[PDB]
């Protein structure tokens, strides 16, 4: 009944955002190959490895 | 005396609503801080194993530490006009009638 | 003006603690990036309710 | 080798279909997003104007 | 005070987001000085034996 100022578009988009992380985590994830790529990830994981 | 009832039982539920709103602010912190908590869980389940060097366990308490400021800051951090949700053991009362 | 030098005394060992010293501040910086990832989550829910 | 290889090395079949499950969800999300603003001309249907 | 609020908030955000892209910059240079260090120990490694 109003515009769009009280709109629950905004919880879409912060959907959107908290997918999207998701969404490219898993890219990079499936083109590197490796588990870990930064220390985002589990850095003693990182630390065994190296 | 109806005129009178009318506009503060529309008044009261204005207030309510804003009541139902501070709600909502406060539950979503209460998530957040509970997703990081989950997440020091993770991490202490897989610190628990004896695989691990010093240098293992240096990096896990150094994240863990991290994450529980996270914590701390969030929980003294967020506010709603001037108060503090989670900093104090209070109440807080909402008018929802006409009297 | 000049000292005659002839190797170093643990040479595996010096490059091991180098090695532990950058993986510490790799770990570091892990926990910031996932801690700023926290806030930013926390600050997009917070500016949608308000 | 095989025991670094159980660190690093991501096993294929899971981020694979978690990559599956984001893009879907993805979509879904963007669709709910445009119906969603697709909303709000009710009021100026209802101002007769 | 809520305009206020959430339009401050939302600049915090950016900023928290500069902070990740540093932080993740720096963690891609330590990474790097990490395999030359690697190597470095390779060659001590080999250099090791008379």
């Amino acid at each position: 009944q109003v515009i769009n100022t009280n709109s629950l578009s905004l919880i879409t988009q912060n959907n959107i955002n908290k997918n999207q992380s998701a969404l490219s985590s898993s890219i990079e994830r499936l083109s590197s190959g490796l588990r870990i790529n930064s220390a985002k990830d589990d850095a003693a994981g990182q630390a065994i490895a190296n | 005396r109806f005129t009178s009832n009318i506009k503060g039982l529309t008044q009261a539920a204005r207030n309510a609503n804003d009541g139902i709103s501070v709600a909502q602010t406060t539950e979503g912190a209460l998530s957040e801080i509970n997703n990081n908590l989950q997440r020091i869980r993770e991490l202490t389940v897989q610190a628990s194993t004896g695989t691990n060097s010093d240098s293992d366990l240096d990096s896990i308490q150094d994240e863990i530490k991290s994450r529980l400021d996270e914590i701390d800051r969030v929980s003294g951090q967020t506010q709603f006009n001037g108060v503090n949700v989670l900093a104090k053991d209070g109440s807080m009362k909402i008018q929802v009638g006409a009297n | 003006t000049t000292s005659k030098a002839e190797s170093t005394s643990d040479p595996l060992a010096a490059l091991d603690d180098a090695i532990s010293q950058i993986d510490k501040f790799r770990s570091s910086l892990g926990a910031v990036q996932n801690r700023l990832d926290s806030a930013v989550t926390n600050l997009n829910n917070t500016t949608t309710n308000l | 080798s095989e025991a670094q290889s159980r660190i690093q090395d991501a096993d294929y079949a899971t981020e694979v279909s978690n990559m599956s499950k984001a893009q879907i969800i993805q979509q879904a999300g963007n669709s709910v997003l445009a119906k969603a603003n697709q909303v709000p001309q009710q009021v100026l249907s209802l101002l007769q104007g």
